[PDB]
């Protein structure tokens, strides 16, 4: 009915072997340069991945920063008010970041912010030279 | 099978349904209602039943009629005819039978039989039987011809045909109950022994044997699909061989075994690239990490009190990294995992080979033992039709004859006018009759000629072969005949008789193979076998390697056996031997070889056209179409049992049929 368990044979392939006198042993040789091309390629990239493993030992705990977290206030300070400002300006939309670089203003009320003070602190004027870039 | 229809299957024939033989001589019937159909089957089939439950005896019509009921012993024209047809094709009362009503005072018609083979010696018992003249002309000393034993004091060895292939639905089942026919079965265990360059040969592992044997059937099956469902049959305008076939289904595994292995590895490096471009990004990060920490700590260092912009700087820069000490640990995660990724694929390759020398050299043996059993080269058997008698096997477990096979023939010639040295050198046939002319063997100038109404040739396809021709036929054969002698293949195989004092192999063991080097030699003394108390082991000769140990003298030839058995069962332990025997069937004349096979580029319909036989020209042109004058039997005639002695023994019967048909008329179309 169909190719025995395992046995492979498609029409294509005994075309294929069959077509020359020694289109057989040129297809099976034709396979083993293939083979060890790709082997050589496979020695090739294990040698360059090695080296950037060695250029990343050390992983990057010589320059990671202890963490903070003080609880997430509501008072808006002048201090933090200004903050904000400038966070906006080198961040613009990034509500995330911003919040982040206040330290205590989450992110509704980072939002919250931007569209009061809006009319005080010129955030279109803002928004808009951050654009800029 | 049970019952009347048991007879039926063990005579060869389908219980519930008429065959086409019958319907040519009972048209009546069959052309009819189907009930009539039922009554004749019944009736067919009862009265084999009979002819086997006792077949040391004749069954005359009254014997039969005797043991039916109503209604099928009603009607008694029916009865006879069945008992007639069924007796004229030897499906009753053939082989060896004690006469009841003994022979016609004179006999009509006059026939002369070539060859006291098997195929002959049947035909010729039948004919007598049929009470025509017979004379058989056998060129050899001996009756059998390929039914050779080799005997020598208690030692007995079958150098020709041994083994029964099977009594259910084999006729010889009727033969061995009509002769002590001592028949053993074969314990079906076959060890295999591989050389080592000189080192001691280990027997083969029961895992490795198990699985090339599996390989090799997996094989073959395989070949099946590619002829049938692929239809690969030509090549180059050429039929295919089995050979041919086998190789390309090899290459292909092999192939295929590789096409893994550089999808596997492609897969690994695809998988390299993606861990090399993160690495990438891993180093161009921790980059960009260690000069923004620089960059916060410088602006860390700024002392307060600050004034706000510097102090955003800080927050800024401070985030800002902990937003690159995020992305690296993403990545540092990903590495982690592709890292892991690599060595399942590295842990898990595909297959290595398809198969390692010592493995496709145990496979050259199951390959051997092939050419073996088809007496041929798998690179001369047709691959569309090598396989075709596979349906008409029999069943039940193989058989031997202990007491040498010779017992069979021996036993047929028992009455018959049998000419023993007589070679045959040319036959005439023509519309009058049929004259043959023979030689003494021994002093050829002295010659013999025999009238006669009708031949039977016997000839060996080998000798039918022969270029130049040994029998020269007069007139010559038709172009339809010699065409299919030419197509047809006649193969070759040997046998090695090895007598010893002393029993050194493993008594309990029937048959061992040995594995020699290469493909080339596979055939070389392949396999071994033992059987009676007797002290014999017996070692064949296959494939292209039969051909050329025919060259090859018997001691060197005992020689290279030997060697091989010391290597098995230790040098010390194995004596010369007493007597040594080896075949030489294709260089032996009144053979040219073993027996039939299908060559590439013949199909069954020529062991058709073998059976067919020759009608003359007229004498006095424009005179009445003439008889059928020479006939052909023989294993090489027998579509459906060929190169076998139950297929010779059946050509038999079947041509004593045909021409008792011819020469005496038919009494059951009356
Ligand atoms: C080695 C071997 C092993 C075999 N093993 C088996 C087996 O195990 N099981 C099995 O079932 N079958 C086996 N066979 C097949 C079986 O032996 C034959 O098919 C059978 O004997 C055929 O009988 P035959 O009458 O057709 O031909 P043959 O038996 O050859 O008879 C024909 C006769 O014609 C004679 N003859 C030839 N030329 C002339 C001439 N010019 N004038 C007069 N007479 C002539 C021959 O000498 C011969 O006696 C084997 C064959 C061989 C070679
Ligand atoms: C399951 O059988 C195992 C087995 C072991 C030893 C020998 C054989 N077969 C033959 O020798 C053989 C049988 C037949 S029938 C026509 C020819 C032929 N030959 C050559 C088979």
């Amino acid at each position: 009915r169909k190719p025995p368990k395992g046995m492979f044979l498609s029409q294509e392939d005994v075309e294929a072997v069959s077509a020359n006198a020694t289109a057989a042993t040129t297809v099976l040789r034709q396979l083993d340069m293939e083979l060890v091309s790709v082997k050589r390629q496979i020695q090739n990239i294990k040698q360059t991945n090695s080296a950037l493993k060695e250029k990343l030992d050390g992983g990057i705990e010589p320059y990671r920063l202890p963490e903070v977290i003080q609880k997430c206030n509501a008072r808006w300070t002048t201090e933090e008010q200004l903050l904000a400002v400038q966070a906006i300006r080198k961040y613009g939309r990034d509500f995330q970041a911003i919040s982040d670089v206040i330290g205590n203003k989450s992110v509704v009320q980072v939002k919250n912010f931007f569209v009061n003070y809006r009319r005080r602190f010129n955030i279109d004027e803002v928004l808009q030279e951050w654009e800029a870039e | 099978p049970s019952g009347v229809e048991g007879a039926a299957f063990q005579s060869r024939l389908p219980h519930d349904r008429m065959t086409s033989q019958e319907a040519a001589c009972f048209p009546d019937i069959i052309s009819g209602p189907q009930q009539t159909q039922k009554v004749f089957l019944f009736i067919r089939n009862r009265t084999l039943q009979l002819w086997l439950d006792n077949p040391k005896i004749q069954l005359t019509f009254e014997a039969t009629l005797q043991q039916l009921e109503a209604p099928y012993n009603s009607d008694t024209v029916l009865v006879h005819r069945v008992h007639s047809y069924l007796e004229r094709h030897g499906l009753i009362n053939f082989g060896i039978y004690k006469r009841i009503k003994p022979l016609p005072t004179k006999k009509t018609g006059k026939v002369i039989i070539i060859g006291s083979g098997v195929s002959g010696l049947a035909a010729a018992r039948q004919l007598q039987s049929f009470g025509m003249d017979v004379t058989l002309l056998e060129a050899r000393d001996r009756v059998g011809g390929r039914v050779a034993t080799f005997r020598k004091g208690n030692y007995v060895a079958d150098l020709g045909a041994m083994v029964v292939t099977g009594l259910g639905g084999n006729p010889m089942a009727v033969v061995s109950k009509q002769v002590n026919m001592e028949l053993a079965k074969i314990k079906q265990k076959c060890p295999l022994y591989e050389a080592n360059g000189q080192a001691d040969d280990v027997k083969v592992p029961k895992e490795k044997d198990e699985m090339v044997e599996q390989e090799f059937n997996r094989l073959l099956e395989a070949t099946s699909y590619l002829s049938h469902q692929l239809d690969f049959n030509v090549l180059n305008n050429k039929p295919v061989s089995l050979g041919q076939a086998l190789e390309v289904v090899i290459q292909l595994q092999e192939k295929h075994v590789k096409d893994e292995q550089i999808e596997h590895w492609k897969k690994i490096v695809k998988t390299q690239e993606e861990l090399k471009e993160l690495l990438n990004k891993m180093v161009n990060l921790k980059e960009k990490i260690k000069e923004l920490h620089q960059q916060y700590k410088e602006a860390s260092e700024v002392k307060p009190p600050r004034d706000i912009t510097a102090e955003f700087l800080v927050k800024s820069k401070h985030r800002d990294l902990t937003a690159l000490c995020k992305e690296y640990d993403e990545l540092a995660e990903t590495q982690g995992k592709l890292e892991e990724k690599l060595q399942e694929l590295e842990a898990n390759p595909p297959s290595d080979v398809y198969l390692s020398s010592r493995d496709r050299q145990i496979l050259d043996w199951h390959f051997a033992n092939l050419e073996f059993a088809n007496a041929t080269p798998l690179s001369t058997l047709s691959l569309k039709h090598w396989d075709q008698d596979d349906d008409f096997e029999f069943t039940g477990s193989h058989l031997t004859v202990r007491n040498g096979y010779s017992c069979v023939p021996v036993a047929l010639a028992e009455g018959l006018d049998i000419k023993l040295n007589t070679a045959v050198r040319q036959v005439r046939y023509t519309a009058s009759g049929c004259e043959v002319i023979a030689v003494n063997t021994r002093s050829t100038s002295q010659t013999f000629i025999y009238k006669c109404d009708a031949v039977l040739c016997t000839l060996p396809l080998g000798v039918l072969k022969q270029q130049p021709p040994a029998v020269q036929f007069v007139p010559p054969l038709p172009e339809w005949k010699t065409s299919a002698v030419q197509r047809m293949g006649f193969g070759n195989l040997n046998k090695v008789v090895l007598c010893f004092d002393r029993v050194f192999w493993d008594p309990s063991v029937n048959l061992f193979g040995h594995v020699g080097s290469t493909t080339a030699s596979r055939g070389e003394l392949f396999l071994f076998w033992n059987l009676y108390k007797a002290p014999i082991l017996l070692a064949l000769v296959a494939g292209e390697a039969a051909g050329i140990m025919e060259n090859i003298s018997d001691d060197v030839i005992v020689g290279r056996c030997l060697a091989i058995l010391k290597g098995i069962f230790g040098s010390s332990a194995v004596p010369q031997p007493k007597e040594t025997v080896v075949s030489r069937w294709r260089a032996d004349p009144w053979a040219r070889g073993s027996y039939s096979y299908v060559a590439a580029g013949s199909s069954g319909n020529d062991y058709d056209l073998m059976a067919q036989p020759i009608t003359p020209g007229p004498s006095i042109p424009g005179a009445p179409q003439p008889i059928p004058r020479l006939f052909f039997a023989g294993e090489h005639t027998i579509r459906n049992y060929p190169a076998t002695v139950h297929g010779a023994l059946l050509s038999g019967l079947r041509e004593a049929g045909r021409i008792a048909d011819q020469f005496l008329g038919a009494m059951y179309t009356l």
